[PDB]
């Protein structure tokens, strides 16, 4: 029934992808960026709170972010999954682009992780199972994520993960070559200037699991160039508190060799779901969010015609 | 220790994409 779920999810996706929804509404600060800001808003007619991303059309064009912006909104309005943010409304006016999405009050996994220090292996596994399912979902749609890290994972009121940003996501069947992502989370094939595929998201999962369970990533240094050197050597050292099952999973995820990396072999995602570290994981209950969480908290008209 | 090396790296805060 995973095959039936994924075939119906791809049908649902393609329809929305091929005919995107536009102009579905009309016009505190939670954060800011170079081409916009995110605000907590209230929908007047229902009294419901949402996060609204306001993007300055002029600043998007100037910073060469047109394609990334059009693409991110296109993905957001087409996807449907429990760990991917629900886009409620999107619209534009003379000056800005607007994306109204679910408000995720818990903040980033990043803050909770630096505060607590490290997560226990069951706690790290609860989040890791949600990422496994999300990538299985995205990859079935030919969507490569390319920016997994604690900074990009919001924790909701039920303690579950919410992914809001798809700034580097690309819908591609085979290989792609863009040098993008975060230095600590880069697969060796992205650093080595060769063509790469969706297996880079499985490498990033390895980095995420290691960082959540250790409290620091497997490869760090004072400068990105020195981090790239450690990644391409692939010499990973594990803390003594890491269980035998964890080290083995991480050895298979943080695999430089693509013909050996878990998630990229003939059995696919099932090499990860059937790993010993995940023996106690109820995959269907994770999907359904029935597992109790271990933690509970006119400018540029031509360029944005498709938005 | 590896923890002290991490703090010394200056990469303990929010990391930007390249
Ligand atoms: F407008 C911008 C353009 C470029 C970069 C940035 C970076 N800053 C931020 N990005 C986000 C993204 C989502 C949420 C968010 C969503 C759902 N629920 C609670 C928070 C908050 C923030 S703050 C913003």
């Amino acid at each position: 029934s995973v095959k039936e779920f994924l075939a119906k999810a791809k049908e649902d996706f393609l329809k929305k992808w091929e005919n995107p929804a536009q102009n579905t509404a009309h016009l505190k600060t939670l954060g800011t960026g170079s081409f916009g800001r995110v605000m907590l808003v209230k929908h007047m007619e229902t009294g419901n709170h949402y996060a609204m991303k306001i993007l300055d059309k002029q600043k998007v064009v100037k910073l060469k972010q047109i394609e990334h912006t059009l693409n991110e909104k296109r993905i957001l309005q087409a996807v449907n999954f429990p760990f991917l943010v629900k886009l409620e409304f999107s619209f534009k006016d003379n000056s800005n682009l607007y994306m109204v999405m679910e408000y995720v009050p818990g903040g980033e996994m990043f803050s909770h992780l630096r505060r607590i220090g490290r997560f226990s292996e069951p706690h790290a596994r609860f989040y890791a199972a949600q990422i496994v399912l999300t990538f299985e979902y995205l990859h079935s749609l030919d969507l490569i994520y390319r920016d997994l890290k604690p900074e990009n994972l919001l924790i909701d009121q039920q303690g579950y993960i919410q992914v809001t940003d798809f700034g580097f996501a690309k819908r591609v069947k085979g290989r792609t070559w863009t040098l993008c992502g975060t230095p600590e989370y880069l697969a060796p094939e992205i650093i080595l200037s060769k063509g790469y595929n969706k297996a880079v998201d499985w490498w990033a999962l390895g980095v995420l699991i290691y960082e959540m369970a250790a409290g620091y990533p497997p490869f760090f240094a004072d400068q990105p160039i020195q981090i790239y050197e450690k990644i391409v050597s692939g010499k990973v050292r594990f803390p003594s508190h890491f269980s035998s099952d964890l080290k083995d999973l991480l050895r298979n995820l943080l695999q430089v060799d693509l013909t050996k990396r878990f998630g990229n072999l003939k059995n696919g995602v099932n090499d990860i779901k059937n790993h010993k570290w995940f023996a106690t994981t109820d995959w269907i209950a994770i999907y359904q969010r029935k597992v109790e969480a271990p933690f509970i908290p006119e400018k540029c008209g031509k360029e944005f015609s498709e938005f | 220790t590896t923890y002290a090396d991490f703090i010394a790296s200056g990469r303990t805060g929010r990391r930007n994409a390249i």
